């Protein structure tokens, strides 16, 4: 019979434009033709594909393949759907630098993978350190350190990798310049040779958790100080306290699969320096930060009007696209994510996105998209931005802030209180944008008494290990407990977020917390302790 | 390489669906195929015929007012099995009937068709052959040389308990006192 | 012609059923597993998966595994196909002597570390002996001329062990040593085209029958190459213990060749491309039976999510203790040459709980003995079976355990005289049992202790018939024992690991008295 297949991949071509499923009989596996009626009630999908393209997503494994396993049993479960392209995502994260000059500043760092606006495809990241003081003394890092104005200081930081991508690099590991500042490039961290070799499979870190990070300095003879720094660079640090690790893409070969014997042999011909390019001109892009805010990258296969070959690919629409590519679903028939509904998200368009929607919603003569959501049709390179709507951000994407109504309904689950600290149950997210807290007293006659009352003495809050958070008032205290003036007098507690912090003195080099927008957080009197 | 996707592509990719049903009907069909025709010839002609069922053999009108108590059944094997749970019974009588139990995975498992095979073989030796005595010297003659030869583990294989400890050789008396151990073997 | 998809040289039915190959008189066949005539010959029922050219995924097919067409190094038990056959290499530090760039030579002793969220890498732990070989050394900081401005220098032996259950042939990996949470104080080098020898599982390399590897070079690459300034010495005198981490990049894999049956290992498949497929499709049991170390063993198990992957056949857990650690029923009991298995412990990773606790309600019970062997297992769970009897310290190795337990052992007095006793206990116990006090006991209730120094406990050694002997003069004045009462008790006392104090107190006290002792032995001083 010779069943036409073009694209010679296995499924034949009836078959790939108007849908399959495959199921497995007892122990056997076979490919079926779509059924409506008997395989619903068994929750199958509905797989569709192109009849003329090796690889819909067109990453190196083909559609025949993913569906039906045989594939590097690493690639992430939400990659086997036939329209999700499979690419590897490595971006850098650094946990803590130490600083002194060619006495020695080792202060513990935050990063967050980062992305801003006209944003183009590359990653980056950018790390955040603390600011609070861990010693008394250390007022004015300028004289913590000797530094003088013709002295040079000497940097060495701990680096991990992450590997937040769809797919298993195996040899190369990427390199990547730290700059600070807008055009400062420190220094590029070199490619070491034939060190990496191990695997990064999604969602892993290199080297793992229980192992010492990756020393950024050699140890060796390469440079005696290869982080050397004038003077003048300290100052914007000092300044800002901010810093850019831009990484480039070049990875290693990939792996792929044989069928004569079913190893999984990396081959030396094909090399995702060759891929990438391909994947990032047919795709649409689709940024979302549901998971635990940070911001995770999955490209999804659409229509390009322009390309012959291209409109093979089956129309997707964009209400099953987040079904399929983040695990969205209708308990009810409403698209929502673990109870929280679509509407809870916003919509952010590049102008050219943004162009392109606008027609597609004029010939539906709609004003809401979340009603008309499962009619928008998608074009390749869109870039679509999914935010939760109730926080704050600032123009790196980074969640910055909140509403303040949103803050005080986090509080109204108040576990237990008592003059020694507070054990709450907060979740997890929230405590991701407040940056600290500021207690007071106050005098049955409206004084007001702040304990810590300096910009640099708030990291006061600790985390029990029951994820109860435990806030130690001895800590910025005297290690003395909490004296009360009166049984009747009001105990006040604030919070402050991120975006409303202050990080350097100011022009008097005040430290009160004065001119810091300040939000109510607790009031018990003396007596309801 | 390329040669190989061609073989594997065929075995998995069923190219139409026959329906939920059909196959059930075709699984039989297929499976009474391999027994030679000549038998299922001299079945008809002593009487009652083989009908298929789909539901729990364990209720049917023809079976449900008859035999009860011999709920006991040795597989293949020699394990006791309810016939409730299994899926294959067969009577003898005056209306020789045999039954078997729908399924769709005949082709695919062995287990399953060879307590099919071993059916028709007790109708074929008990019911069939016995009206003209057919099992006789010839096949006392190999059974005869089973007993007697090196370490046969054959003897484990066809022999139940019983014949296993009969100390001399077999004897022509021994199968008409005993007809129904020979039968089975 | 009886289909075949997997191409495996065993047809499908086969596969799903269930099989066995069979010797008939001089010729090998492959046969289906029939009941009643293979179960008196003892051979096991194989399954296995018509889609997967291995199920394990292991380099080895699945006809090839139980047929023996194989590197006739892979250890038994790995021979049935649902048992991933893959290396795993530990370091061991067998003794280590210091110095400074008055020479402190002390004997170690090295273990194979797991902690717990753990993760797929091998580390080990080394421990560095405490008691006293010489009377006069009191504080290592002036044995050894160190100053606060000096700098020290170590030197060690080492030798590789392999406890997994396929060879390794080429390389040999690097290795790095690392003291306290992050001072990396070196990396072992990867000695150069000189690993040409062969590490089969069970095995020691270099064999026990050869000096071990000198770790320092003994060349020009590093003067002294472990450097070691005051301020580690100064934290390695509070923990006296090192950890010794290494990676998994092994060599290359030794494959059959089924035109002349010869075995040659080829440059293109690589242990480095394989480990991480069975680290993420496999069951990982942990098991400390056999001689109270961690044997490791991954077995294939289904996960419902992929396709392919459901093809393999269901193992439940009783099955899987049959194959993996030869686990039997005698009497339908499970247990490990007569310890029953309901004398040990499970514990489970969050992930790995949150699945069971679901399984034990479809089967409505809460002891899961009995259940036990309707546990569906599926994928990237990690299972850890401790023995119930002992005590654990946070690395999960054996530090101690009930005294009652202790004292039973202890009840078998083969003989006794005033030289010492020759006990033969079994050999398992000298494993929680750090050193023994001695005491003599006034007949008006005085107690004198005869090695009343916090580090010179290792007084009893074991006779070459495996009769332990305790040593009195070894740690006294090289005379022998005197007792001033016929009616005067003699108290001795044994202290096990946990129980130890390895440095002076805070006023450096050195006597044993805030010690925690438990009495093992008190007879007449006649009847001795």
């Amino acid at each position: 019979p010779t069943v036409p297949d073009r694209d010679n991949d296995g499924i034949p071509d009836s078959l790939e434009v108007e849908g399959y499923t495959v199921d497995v009989k007892n122990k056997r596996t076979f490919l079926s033709p779509w059924i409506s009626n008997i395989h619903e009630k068994k929750g199958l999908t509905k797989y569709k594909s192109s009849p003329e393209k090796w690889s819909t997503a067109s990453d190196p494994y083909s559609d025949f393949e993913k569906v039906t396993g045989r594939i590097d049993k690493n690639v992430s479960p939400e990659a086997r759907h036939p329209l999700v392209a499979a690419y590897p995502i490595v971006h850098v994260d650094m946990e803590n630098i130490i600083l002194s000059k060619n006495r020695t500043i080792s202060k513990n760092t935050s990063t967050s993978r980062t992305h801003t606006s006209g944003f183009s495809n590359s990653n980056s990241s950018t790390v955040a350190i603390d600011h609070s003081l861990s010693l008394a003394g250390e007022r004015t890092w300028a004289e913590t350190m000797g530094l003088n104005t013709a002295d040079t200081a000497r940097l060495n930081a701990n680096i991990r990798y992450v590997n937040t991508g769809t797919a298993p690099i195996y040899n190369v590991l990427p390199t990547t310049s730290l700059v600070l500042g807008k055009n400062q490039t420190l220094a590029t961290i070199k490619a070491k040779e034939n060190q990496l070799s191990q695997i990064l499979a999604p969602n892993n870190y290199y080297p793992s958790k229980n192992l010492a990070p990756i020393a950024l300095n050699a140890q060796d003879d390469f440079s005696s100080t290869p982080i050397t720094m004038n003077y003048n660079q300290f100052l914007e640090l000092e300044k800002t306290k901010q810093l850019r690790l831009d990484t480039d893409q070049v990875y290693g070969n990939i792996a792929t699969y044989n069928f004569e014997n079913g190893r999984v042999r990396v081959d030396t011909g094909s090399n995702w320096s060759e891929v990438l390019p391909q994947i990032q001109e047919t795709t649409a892009r689709i940024i979302f930060n549901g998971k635990d805010l940070n911001l995770v990258e999955r490209r999804i296969a659409a229509v390009n009007p322009s390309d012959p070959l291209e409109t093979t690919k089956p129309d997707m629409t964009l209400k099953e696209a987040l079904k399929i590519a983040f695990g969205f679903n209708e308990p009810n028939g409403n698209l929502q994510y673990q109870g929280k509904d679509i509407t809870e998200f916003d919509f952010n368009f590049d102008q050219q996105t943004s162009q392109n929607i606008k027609n597609q919603l004029a010939e539906l003569n709609a004003t809401n998209i979340y009603t008309v959501l499962d009619k928008i049709k998608l074009n390749a390179k869109m870039n679509i931005l999914i935010r939760d709507k109730r926080f704050h951000y600032d123009r790196n994407n980074i969640a910055v802030g909140a509403d303040e109504s949103v803050v005080k309904e986090a509080h109204r689950e108040v576990i237990n209180s008592s003059t020694e600290g507070l054990l709450l149950n907060i979740d997890k997210d929230i405590r991701k944008i407040l940056s600290g807290y500021i207690v007071e007293i106050e005098d049955t006659e409206g004084l007001k008494e702040v304990i810590n009352d300096r910009y640099d003495m708030l990291n006061i809050s600790s985390l029990r290990q029951d994820g109860k958070t435990f806030i130690d008032f001895k800590k910025y205290n005297d290690k003395l407990p909490l004296y009360i003036s009166n049984p009747n007098y009001k105990v006040n507690v604030y919070a402050v977020t991120k975006e409303n912090t202050i990080i350097n003195p100011s022009e008097n080099g005040d430290t009160s917390t004065n001119g810091i927008k300040k939000i109510l957080i607790f009031s018990k009197k003396g007596y309801e302790i | 390489q390329e040669e190989h996707l061609k073989e594997i592509m065929k075995h998995i990719v069923k190219i139409e669906v026959k329906g939920e049903e059909a196959v059930k009907k075709e699984a039989a069909e297929k499976l009474l195929e391999k027994v030679p025709s000549d038998v299922l010839e001299m079945y008809k002609a002593i009487g009652g015929k083989i009908y298929i069922v789909d539901g729990d053999i364990t209720k049917h009108i023809s079976l449900e007012a008859l035999s009860e108590d011999k709920k006991k059944i040795k597989d293949i094997y020699g394990k006791d099995a309810l016939l409730h749970e299994h899926y294959v019974y067969a009577k003898e009588g005056y209306e020789p009937v045999l039954v078997i139990q729908s399924s769709e995975d005949y082709v695919e498992n062995t287990e399953k068709a060879l307590n099919v095979y071993y059916e028709i073989g007790k109708i074929l030796s008990r019911d069939i052959l016995s009206k003209i005595n057919q099992p006789y010297q010839k096949f006392l003659d190999v059974l005869n040389t089973i007993k007697n030869a090196s370490d046969s583990d054959g003897q484990d294989l066809l022999f139940t308990n019983q014949l296993k400890e009969h100390p001399t050789d077999f004897s022509v008396e021994f199968l008409e006192q005993n007809s129904n151990e020979v039968q089975e073997v």
